[PDB]
């Protein structure tokens, strides 16, 4: 997405389009009044800019960063875009390497048959870590297993594929308009 | 929720077109996709065959 | 397949490039005497060349354009080369966007389920616009369902992408052979 080597033209056009990126995240996320949303939204917006933090991350940093002198329960766009901004440049929260997913997966499969029950994923989901809700767990079986509804097993492989194909189509359509993009003088 | 806001933003965007007053033909809209579709039908026939 | 916004050199090389694939079509679809093509198959090698003409359109435009004043029982190629020369230079018989099929099959599917009774298809297109013959609707079933048998809808989705791809590489095809052919001295 960013690329913090390039030029320094290049560098403020990069800026530019990730902070219109921000903007135009921030209005789909606005409901009330522009230049607030609300507090359980931020991560979800990290995840249109390339970062994909976890819970108790954002709740530890991002949310007393972003939070002002007071506890607010909406977080204002002036705190909001620098935020991200320097968040998205530092690629703080972005995804790791698919094969580091590939490794957790096989660690999960210890026989290494190339499949996980579904009972199995959802007792490491819901017991280990930060716990999913139920409806995160069934999203996630339902689309691992490619809403297939007598599927038994998820195999790692294609669905971390089948997630990275997505995630980079994702990021190409979000990022759409760069090159056409230019710098505001 | 970006669907979303796109869906109400063109639910807008057709009430303000009806205000207007304008009337679409909704008879012919089923024979241009018949035809449209007939073409691309016999277009694909004629490929297959080609190949 | 003709761009009127080159040289006249191009222009001219493209003319003579649909000239040779007239021909070549021609050719390829002549039965018995050199030099002879039934009028039936004149659509047919439109479509072997991209041109989507409708049936009436052609038999009111084209053949009447290309058929000799005393009726000619075949078409030669005399009439035949300049006749869709002139109508790709022009692009009279272009088929519309992929865009235009997906609307079409959005109209026809009024409820927007994704997918369309195969009787209701069979219905459009054995009572609504130009007519298909039986056997033609049982294809179009057969293709839009994979060949499959016992379905009862179609995912018109899945059958535009399958169609706009095998019409690329058709074109592809197709075009293969557009560019070269030069004034010989």
């Amino acid at each position: 997405m960013y690329d913090p080597n390039t030029s320094q033209t290049e560098k403020q056009k990069q800026e530019e389009f990730l902070k219109l990126k921000i903007q135009e995240a921030f209005n789909l996320f606005v409901k009330d009044k522009k230049g607030i949303v609300d507090k359980r939204e931020i991560p979800y917006i990290m995840r249109y800019l390339g970062q994909f933090p976890s819970e108790a991350q954002v709740r530890d940093a991002i949310l007393p960063e972003i939070e002002e002198d007071e506890p607010s329960e909406f977080i204002k766009y002036s705190k909001f875009e620098p935020y991200m901004l320097k968040v998205l440049k530092e690629r703080e929260y972005e995804p790791d390497d698919p094969e580091a997913l590939l490794a957790a997966f096989k660690l999960l499969d210890q026989e290494g048959k190339g499949y996980i029950e579904i009972d199995m994923m959802k007792t490491f989901l819901e017991k280990q870590g930060i716990e999913f809700r139920e409806q995160e767990t069934k999203s996630f079986i339902e689309f691992a297993t490619n809403k297939d509804p007598n599927a038994t097993v998820i195999y790692y492989e294609d669905y971390i594929s089948r997630l990275q194909a997505f995630t980079d189509k994702h990021i190409e359509s979000v990022m759409k308009g760069y090159n056409n993009f230019q710098v505001k003088k | 929720a970006k669907i979303l806001k796109k869906e109400e933003e063109k639910k807008l965007e057709r009430q303000k077109k009806l205000a207007e007053g304008t009337e679409i033909g909704e008879e012919t809209e089923k024979d241009d996709a018949a035809l449209v579709i007939k073409k691309y039908w016999r277009g694909y026939k004629s490929r297959k065959l080609v190949q």
